[PDB]
């Protein structure tokens, strides 16, 4: 039975499922994001005050790896949570029509900003579109950092390079990756707050985009 | 006002949205009678309380309440008054209230079919006594009519109807009917919001309308 | 003028924006009477002052003040004057000012429902004495009417109304009422401002209207 | 409870939060930008008056590094301040409707200019879009400079290159990076002034995009 | 002609742009009198100078000057002439010129409210003598009226008005009023432009209008 | 006081500030451009008459460096002067509205041609858009020239390359960079002349895009 | 026909583009008289040239020549002919030709203000003798009128007007006025092109119109 | 004085300046292009009838160099001449308005086809846009040729490559560059003829895009 | 004189010039294309039936070179013939107006399909746009083939690569270039046929896009 299949979907992902995400985002998530930003700022100050030599090429800084790992773990959680909201809305997009689409337009508008969150803000895709990648750093933060650092390490370690700027570039990678976490957490917090507002103002039409009342006909 | 592919008149549906913004009003039939109760937005001690009533006498035996665009509603009440007088002059009496309600509803329907005009953003309840008995009708922006034992219009319509659909009994004494009506109206009010002296009017077979004075209304609050 | 999906008439709401740009005016009821006060956007010694009349007599017992599009307002005042005369010829007097205000408002309502015309960009306050007593009404671009103890129109409406909401009391002596009114109007002005001589008119039961001369107005400034 | 969640967002990021940013931008920020521009111009004059040999490849010029660091620090602050303004507006975008959007248009208009500031003017994203990178230099200026300089240094220092143009290029990298800071500070100051004006002219609708007064119905 | 979201009527504002392109003209009251002066964009020795005059008598006691679309202006002057005669036939005289100006202004107001027509692109100054005294009014595309001691219309309005705000004195002798008027008009000309001979007309209480001929106007140049 | 903040901005960049730029553009700027184009043309004629060997890979020609440096200096001045005009207009863009935008359209149109000047004609950005780089040479022409020549020099100097076309390519780089200056100065002159005309025709609405005259009311 | 933001009526300006495509015609006053000359686009030897003339008698004392849409022009000439007869029946004569011209121009003005019609794509020159003397007027698609000593309409207008501004002299004898007019018309044919026999008509005070025949026209070529 | 500044511009670049370009284009320019096409065609004929060996890699063919130089010189002149026409039009674009733009549209249309000539047909920009490079060769074809040939020469000359197809590709570079001149000359002549027609048909509105005659008002 | 310059242009490229091309395309051109297709298939058949070893890297196959050369000559001719049609149309595009453009639209539509033929079908440009290169092989197919083969030859010859797929890739390059000629000839014949039809149906408006009969005025 076709109605049964639709009802099973909708019973499995209800307004409660999406509201629970929003509740968690408004509390613990924003607080965790702020925590990551402060840890990044602390690591950034430490690097700013450091003089680098060849020994800095011989070890990957644990403090920075920890900050990047925490950022990646949070982004993983937010992505999965955003998919829950997406699912709740997308399984309630109604029969396709050329009329009575005021609530459908609300559904598409909120899905658009959740897509922006997942794709642009979190940088979760394999490749960025023609729009580029507006987030300072994307989800796969550790890989990005390790890739950039490893290249400079190989050049410095070997005879190792004698370029003075290349050694400063090693320090700058360390500094810039913490800066990028600081900027990205800030940008993400804006997005998460914007989604909380959009969801809570629009949720009635997100769940029930069309309201029945054929009072004109008998 | 033209048809959508699915056969709907959206300009009429939008007129119905104006109606939902209005203050809640209700009517119910009781033993040998019918009554109307209307909630009011009174917002400022600078307003004259006693004026621009929600319950409007159409003649001594028929009253109306409205919800929606207030100027549109005034025009329709004026129309209903004149139409009732024309019937009385023609035949000497108004035998069946349904025909007056149909004339008003026809005026509304016309404004959904002809270009150059928008529909009236108004729903009305008419209540009174004619040769058939106590009558209670509603009429919406499309000019759709229904006759009822009890009904409501305005923002609180749904809650009032829900309440009456479980609590209403036919042929109650007037006092018990009013009590019930007040209770239904209160049921539609938001959490912690209380009811500020509604309008009440009633008529019984063989009598003319009476409007409840400020003091008689308070006895039910 | 058609309905939006939420049941709104935006062209009427826009007409209401024109009214917000007009000069500030107010009315208030006092012991056995009613008064009007109007501020004036006088700029230039080259203008004739005597010819300015923001307060317009409708008949000897009824006056109006308007805000918004000035030419539109003149047309509605002319309409009100003729309508008042037609009633007086038909019945011999004007028993209830509310009926005149309703005819003016019905004219305005019509221009919100029929295509081919725009609404009037005008709000009016009517004040006078009839058989009920001293009356004070306002009327807006939709043709919505309200009766008031005190009210205001024009750019300073919100400040004047807030002031009156706090400071108004019923049955003041005329002198005290005018004093209150001037203080209310003054409150609506911006950083470090008079307030040149406004127009003041009042009427008390059993008398005709009087227009305060420039020198009697000065006493309150 | 839903209204409470929305009220907590809006209480946390108010018109005062955004105005506080604008006040800072109008005073201290523009002053710091001016200061950096002067420091860049001074550094540029020093390089213009220099002859370069292989010694210039053995040391990274600390004066240039300080100018670039100062610019990056300023960009970081402006980015985070911009996000405060973005948040104040974004959490007050009202219920999605097909009407009564004149104030919403204002919100979108000011968000768009703040987006241009953060994405284009500051060059804060991981990758620029199809519209290119119109700012003379972005946030990660230091990294850009060190990467460009190290390449030339490695080539000059080795089997060290005998290309005469390669040596002049080392100088031109030093010169151009200072020029780019002079140009970017100018360009940035224009955007910041434009945003101050846009905010102060539009702030009422940014906070309250819809104003109630339904007098037509009863 | 409909309202913008800010309550403006852009088609009326655009009509006012057409008025701004017209030749400058001014009016001013003086001791027991009123005068009009009009500049003209005389453009070819091949034109007959004595024809299609800017100052037009409405009757022996009332004259008008216009600025803006010249064909529209002629229609409104024709209307004004006929409306004056209707009033004279009905009552025997024209007691208050303001009522004539209002009738013209109402004709213009109508063309800003009804679809199917555009506004008149015309401003007018009316000047003459009635039972109240020497009168001076202007009227714009919206049908907005003001009464003045001195005023101007057309491209040079702002300069002429600024000059008058400083230099104008009440109750001047005619000759000194004309001199001041000529001075005011000159103050509005662009870098080294020469006033080549305006039209002048004047009226004093108890007399009919006087149109200055070219040779008399020259004595003021 | 918000009005004060706006007034301070507008008092600091007035129509006089932008008019002073246009006056300089109409006179000294176009003259300097002309002088650069003549200098580029003389250098090109010298190179056309030249036969190239290994000695030409051993020295970077100072005459060409001088032409390119002069061109960069001019571009720098024009950029900064353009930003003054941009600032004067941008801080006078009025409250966002859906009406009364005829002067606002003027402001946007003139800002658009100043943006094209800065971004496209001067090539001031760090990455050109999908539109490409229409100007024959951009702001960083000297670095461009040094980069291209250094690559060919290293190839020729070494076991040096035996390719006869590589040696002619060295000459062609020298020739083409001079041709590119001749072309770019011409192109730039047209744009500067177009902006002088556009500013002087539109300046009234640029400063005062809306004129208040609310005569319908009271 | 509505206003652009700059206060222009583009539909009227466009109608004026149609007039610019017409054959050149001119009028000039001379000693006790006025004449009209019209060039013609002769576009096939199969046309009867003796028919559908550019110069049209309105009555024995007044003629017109037109440029622009030929069917529109015919309608206006028909209107002018009937309007002249109405005046003659009402008063016994046509005292001032300007009033006839104004009636035609008013008809054209109306078609620039009312929706549902387009303007006439026509300019006219009227010339004749009335009680004032010899008269020469032009009238354009807006209904703008001017009186002239000499004027032209059609494609060659600017060249003919330039010529006459330099070479025109008042009170020439008829033969010399005609020579001048032929010479003026010839100068508007810029490239080495020949003037074919134009239409010529003239009138002197005390006489009726006369149309120059084929051979008399040739005498000036 | 502002009017003077505009008059000085317009006096210096008049319709005579642009008409003079068009007269030259219609005569000498088209003839020079025709001459280049024939020189290209005969050089192509020579290469076609040639068998290549290692010797052909040891000298760059002077005949091909001369054809390419000639084409470049012609492109140079056409570019500079096109900028004269652009200047004449651009300094006469009138006050920005939302009406009376029929002549303004003519100005933009002719400017568009001259921009196509300069950017696309002549390939004058430093980077082509997303529209690609539709012309068979651009303004820097000599440099293009030398680069391409130098790569193949180096591979052939050395431990030189034994690839038979590499030798044939040396010939094909020679042939294809000549073919590209034949094609580009043809393509350029079409564009030149199209601009001669557009200019001569539209010149009145190009100079005077708005004609006054305010007869309606007094 | 202006009219004379236009008339000389139009007298030199008349409807006869374009019709003559269409007559040639309808007959000999399609026949030659058909000939190339058959010769390509024949060569393809020969390669399909071949086993390749190192010996095939030592010589470039003359039969395949001949087919590719023949295709290039054909494309060269078609390109120049298309430019004749282009010219005939482009020099009769009339005065730019906002009306009476039904004929002008026909001119732009036929120019569009001829442009597609030249740019896309023949692949004549130096760089393909964002629309890619939809033709199986373009005008520089011989150079494409030699390039591709010479890379593989060098790897195979060296010591030589022992990659089995590299050896098969050599054969695949030979086969695929013949396949691409078979496909491109087919695709070209479709375009050519489409253009014959479009020209012959539309030629009257191509020559005379506007037709006079202003009988309405006198």
């Amino acid at each position: 039975k076709r109605a049964a299949l639709i009802q099973n979907l909708r019973d499995s992902y209800t307004e409660t499922s999406s509201f629970a995400v929003i509740e968690e985002w408004a509390a613990g998530t924003l607080q965790e994001i702020e925590g990551i930003a402060k840890a990044a700022a602390e690591a950034h100050g430490v690097i700013r005050n450091s003089t680098y030599g060849r020994a800095q090429a011989e070890k990957s800084p644990e403090q920075l790896l920890g900050v990047l790992q925490r950022y990646q773990d949070l982004c993983h959680n937010v992505y999965c949570q955003a998919e829950t909201i997406r699912t709740v809305i997308a399984i309630r997009i109604p029969e396709h029509k050329e009329e009575d689409n005021l609530g459908v337009a609300v559904q598409h508008a909120v899905l658009k900003i959740i897509d922006e969150l997942e794709i642009k803000t979190l940088g979760s895709g394999e490749k960025s579109g023609s729009g580029g990648a507006p987030t300072p750093i994307g989800m796969y933060a550790l890989r990005e950092y390790l890739s950039a650092r490893s290249t400079v390490e190989d050049k410095l370690l070997g005879g190792g390079s004698q370029s003075p700027s290349l050694l400063l570039e090693l320090r700058q990678i360390d500094a810039d990756f913490m800066l990028k976490v600081e900027l990205a957490t800030t940008h993400l917090s804006t997005m998460v707050r914007a989604v909380i507002n959009a969801y809570l103002l629009n949720w009635k039409k997100l769940i029930q985009p069309r309201t029945g009342s054929d009072h004109m006909v008998s | 006002t033209v048809f959508s592919p699915d056969g709907r008149l959206f300009q009429v549906e939008y007129a119905r949205e104006a109606v939902k913004k209005g203050s809640t009003a209700l009517g119910m039939k009781f033993a040998n009678g019918v009554l109307l109760i209307s909630d009011k937005k009174v917002r400022s001690r600078l307003i004259e309380q006693n004026s621009i009533e929600k319950i409007q006498l159409i003649d001594d035996y028929v009253a109306a309440v409205t919800s929606g665009l207030v100027a549109d509603a005034r025009v329709l009440v004026d129309f209903a008054r004149i139409s009732a007088q024309q019937e009385k002059v023609t035949y000497g009496s108004l035998v069946n209230i349904e025909n007056l309600v149909k004339r008003v509803a026809d005026q509304m329907q016309q404004y959904t079919q002809y270009g150059g005009v928008r529909p009236y953003g108004v729903s009305l309840i008419f209540a009174g006594i004619d040769q058939i008995g106590p009558r209670l009708f509603d009429c919406d922006p499309a000019g759709t009519i229904n006759e009822y034992k009890a009904t409501a219009i305005g923002s609180g319509k749904d809650a009032v109807v829900s309440f009456l659909e479980r609590e209403y009994k036919e042929n109650l004494p007037e006092k018990e009917a009013v009590t019930l009506g007040i209770k239904a109206l209160k049921s539609s009010l938001e959490e912690g919001e209380e009811l500020k002296a509604p309008e009440i009017a009633s008529i019984t077979v063989g009598n003319k309308y009476r409007i409840y004075d400020q003091e008689e209304v308070k006895k039910f609050l």
